[PDB]
């Protein structure tokens, strides 16, 4: 039954502060462990911290005291704080609950918990000292748009619109020491890019 | 109607709720993650653990008992048909695992009416388990208390102030003191009780609790049930 | 903390292999080890607990065992479901960690890159030097991209698709990164692969 809804994120600048809630819905927040892990994009796997079902919190001394999990028992809510950001938090972040102890009645003893059952979607955490900016594209045998310098990363290409409908290959973006996001979309005439966040197509 | 994505709202709940006094409990009822916890401090208190009961000799006898069900010790009185009108929400049985019974005409029926009808009823008549339906219930008071029916609880023997009545699983007290013997409700051992949607507003002080995943066996055949313990 | 090693990063298998992997810990970790699935876009999915107990609703292929600092996971009869990347988890002690995952993927008869290069739009050196670099339908994903004006360290990005469902390919992008471009006239782009025995080069010149 039990289900985390995830509520994403704004862009972020570093020395800011990241503030990410998760709702469970199914049921209720009482008497499980929670937990807030981290993949950074490409890379694997990063454990911030938990929560117990009394409130007591541990962390990943990794986020030199920078992180703080919490419980809204009023509102059914899971909450992560991270201050004093940096680019190098840049990730997707994911709410977990711990998997049920065991319990034996008579021993009344069980295993502490550390397995992750229920896991929430993830939601992506942009963090760069950066101003939003918009796409700059650019252009035998038997061609492509090179769209540069964006500030968001959600964006688009379409070769002849709809015509690029199979046999094509999009490609994923990258960023550079500009800190602006640059990506290739190749074709095997004109495209058209759907950078929404900057108005810019 | 009211929708909250379920549990509660069906024509067979009894949705008899006065909140006159505005102590928020239709919060409760309308969301499992609502709870109301104060006060607790006081009452577990009076809630005592098992060691501090006499030990238990001789033969095991049934009995019949109060106000708060609170405590993991509290002698349930044995379950009967209760009037539709004197209950507000869901009521939650206890097979161990957690069931629900709605509401019924005079002779087992279904009926749809939230309670409505004077002829509504909530059977809960109760013969403890394999043979039988479950072994205790509990629901809330029209007024927003909690309530328990279940039994009969378990004589264990014993001499002094301090003798004991085990509704639940209480082996080291008396050997034959065993949940399929002696469980009156949802207490599957005097540190445990069955984990359902309605618990944290049927038992708001379990809220701390840590659920965990139980094995327990009852007349030699096995239940499998998450249940929250502390 | 206690590292968690994986071997192998990537494995190349098919429907019915049995698969085999290990997770190793810096420390022993008792049973305290999970086995978790990704793929790609998703979050991961609990498979293995206590490094034998296998978690509800995942299938019978998948087994655990191990204990101490070693352990693995293994996939009876790999099904079309079964292709991800896979983590291993301690739960001994805190910071609870993870380790760096092994990705099972499809595979298919070696093929070669269709390299195609292109060349820096002059709008660009009007507005920046920037050559991009082209491999296409190429398995296995172990490739190499150079970059030599006449070698080239610190100026090249490369990206890389997932492996396609219809082909069971991937295939690649490099860029290169104005005086310096009107320096020097010819600049080439040289892969190194498998199916390759000739290893290619592709060059231009302003
Ligand atoms: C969540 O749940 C909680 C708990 O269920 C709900 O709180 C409860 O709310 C109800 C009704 O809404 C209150 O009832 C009223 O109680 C007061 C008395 O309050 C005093 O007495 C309490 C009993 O004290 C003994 O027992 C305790 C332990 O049980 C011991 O600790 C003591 O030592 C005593 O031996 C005591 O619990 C109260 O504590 C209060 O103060 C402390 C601060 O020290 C707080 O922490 C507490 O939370 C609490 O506030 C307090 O000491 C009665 O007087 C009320 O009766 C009047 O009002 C009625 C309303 O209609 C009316 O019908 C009555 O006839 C009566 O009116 C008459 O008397 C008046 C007296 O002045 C006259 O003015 C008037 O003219 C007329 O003559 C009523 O009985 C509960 O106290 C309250 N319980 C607690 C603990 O909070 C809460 O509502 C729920 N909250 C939410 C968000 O839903
Ligand atoms: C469930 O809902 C129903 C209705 O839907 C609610 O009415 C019920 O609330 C009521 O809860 C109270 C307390 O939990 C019940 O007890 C009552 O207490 C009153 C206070 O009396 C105390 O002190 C006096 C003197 O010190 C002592 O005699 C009592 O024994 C008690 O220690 C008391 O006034 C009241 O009735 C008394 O007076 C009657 C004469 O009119 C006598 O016949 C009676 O014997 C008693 O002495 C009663 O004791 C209250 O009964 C209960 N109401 C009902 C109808 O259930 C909700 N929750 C619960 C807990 O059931
Ligand atoms: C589930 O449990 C409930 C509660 O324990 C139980 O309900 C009770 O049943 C008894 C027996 O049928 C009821 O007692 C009768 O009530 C009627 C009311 O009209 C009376 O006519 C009965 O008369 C008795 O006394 C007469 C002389 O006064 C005798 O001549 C006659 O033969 C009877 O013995 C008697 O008072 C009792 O009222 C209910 N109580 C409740 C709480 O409703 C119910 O039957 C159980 N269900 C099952 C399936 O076991
Ligand atoms: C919800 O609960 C409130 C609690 O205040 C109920 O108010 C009650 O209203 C009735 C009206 O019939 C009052 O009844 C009379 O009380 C006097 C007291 O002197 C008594 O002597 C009479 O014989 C008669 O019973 C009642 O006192 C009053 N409050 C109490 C103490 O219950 C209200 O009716 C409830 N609303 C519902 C039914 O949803
Ligand atoms: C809350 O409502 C939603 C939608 O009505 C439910 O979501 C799905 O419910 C079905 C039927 O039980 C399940 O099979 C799905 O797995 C649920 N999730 C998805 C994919 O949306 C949801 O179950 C309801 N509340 C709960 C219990 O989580
Ligand atoms: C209240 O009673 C009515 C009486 O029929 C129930 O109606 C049926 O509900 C099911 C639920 O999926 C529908 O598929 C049927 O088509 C309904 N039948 C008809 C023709 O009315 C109703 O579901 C009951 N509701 C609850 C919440 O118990
Ligand atoms: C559940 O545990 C929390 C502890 O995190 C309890 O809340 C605290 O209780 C202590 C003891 O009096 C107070 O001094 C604190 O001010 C309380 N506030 C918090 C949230 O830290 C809570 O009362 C417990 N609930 C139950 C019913 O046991
Ligand atoms: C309850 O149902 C019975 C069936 O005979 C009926 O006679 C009675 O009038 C009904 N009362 C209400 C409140 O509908
Ligand atoms: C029980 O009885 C004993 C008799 O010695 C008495 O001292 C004690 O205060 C009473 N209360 C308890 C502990 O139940």
């Amino acid at each position: 039954q039990v289900q985390l809804q995830q509520w994403g994120a704004g862009l972020l600048k570093p020395s800011e502060s990241l503030s990410l809630t998760c709702v469970v819905y199914g049921g209720s927040f009482s008497g499980y462990y929670w937990s807030w892990i981290r993949q950074p994009p490409g890379k694997g796997l990063e454990w911030i911290g938990e929560i117990n079902p009394t409130g007591s919190t541990n962390y990943n001394p990794s986020l030199n005291s920078r992180v703080t999990i919490s419980v809204d028992r009023s509102k059914n809510h899971l909450s992560l704080k991270l201050s004093s950001v940096t680019a190098a938090d840049t990730a997707v972040y994911f709410c977990a609950r711990f998997l049920p102890p065991d319990y034996d009645l008579l021993t009344d003893y069980f295993d502490p918990p550390g397995a992750f059952d229920i896991w929430g979607q993830g939601t992506m955490v942009t963090v760069s000292s950066a101003s939003t900016k918009g796409p700059s594209v650019f252009p035998s045998g038997g061609l492509g748009c090179l769209v540069k310098d964006y500030f968001p990363e959600p964006v688009t290409v379409s070769w002849n619109s709809g015509a690029l409908t199979s046999g094509v290959h999009t490609f994923p973006a990258v960023l550079q020491s500009s800190g602006l996001y640059s990506l290739s979309s190749v074709v095997t005439y004109i495209c058209n890019v759907n950078h929404k966040p900057s108005n810019t197509k | 109607l009211i929708n909250t994505n379920g549990s509660w709202h069906i024509n067979r709940t009894a949705l008899n709720c006065n909140d006159s006094l505005h102590t928020g409990f239709l919060a409760a009822l309308f969301y499992t993650h609502k709870f109301n916890a104060s006060g607790c401090p006081e009452r577990m208190a009076h809630c005592r653990p098992i060691d501090e009961f006499a030990q238990g000799w001789g033969p095991i006898t049934y009995a019949e008992g109060d106000q708060r069900p609170y405590c993991w010790h509290y002698a349930p009185r044995q379950c009967g048909t209760i009037p539709a009108s004197q209950v507000c929400g869901p009521v939650y049985c206890f097979t161990p695992s957690p069931v629900v019974v709605g509401t019924t005409d005079r002779f087992g029926a279904p009926t749809y009416t939230w309670g409505e009808n004077e002829t509504d009823v909530l059977i809960l008549n109760n013969t403890r388990p394999p043979q039988g339906n479950w072994f205790g219930c509990t629901w809330m008071n029209s007024t927003g208390f909690t309530k328990t029916c279940g039994g009969p609880p378990c004589n264990i023997g014993g001499v002094g102030n301090n003798t004991l009545t085990c509704p639940t699983d209480c082996f080291r007290k008396h050997p034959e003191a065993t949940y399929t013997k002696c469980g009156s409700g949802p207490w599957l051992t005097p540190r445990c009780l069955v984990d359902y949607p309605y618990r944290l507003w049927h038992y708001p002080c379990t809220v701390n609790f840590t659920i965990f995943k139980v094995r327990m066996y009852v007349g030699g055949v096995e239940h499998r049930l998450n249940a929250a313990c502390n | 903390d206690i590292h968690m090693t994986q071997s192998p990063f990537s494995l190349s298998a098919s429907v019915g292999d049995r698969v085999t992997i290990t997770c190793r810990a810096s420390q022993s970790i008792s049973g305290w080890l999970a086995w978790y699935q990704q793929k790609v876009g998703n979050a991961p999915k609990l498979l293995i607990y206590k490094a034998s107990s296998l978690e509800s609703g995942v299938p019978s292929r998948f087994s655990g065992s191990g204990s101490g600092t070693e352990f693995t996971l293994s996939i009876s009869s790999l099904q079309p479901d079964d292709f991800a990347t896979y983590y291993c988890q301690q739960y001994n002690s805190y910071p609870f960690t993870f380790g760096p995952g092994t990705k099972v993927d499809m595979k298919r008869t070696v093929a070669a890159p269709s390299v195609f290069i292109f060349p820096p739009s002059d709008e660009q050196l009007k507005s920046t030097a920037s050559v991009v670099c082209l491999l296409n339908n190429f398995y296995p994903r172990e490739a190499k991209v150079q970059w030599k004006v006449d070698l080239q360290s610190g100026n090249s990005q490369e990206s890389v698709t997932e492996q396609d469902s219809k082909d069971s390919t991937y295939s690649l992008s490099s860029t290169l990164t104005k005086a310096d471009y009107e320096k020097h006239k010819v600049y080439a782009c040289e892969v190194t692969h498998q199916g390759l025995s000739s290893p290619v080069t592709k060059s231009f010149n302003r």
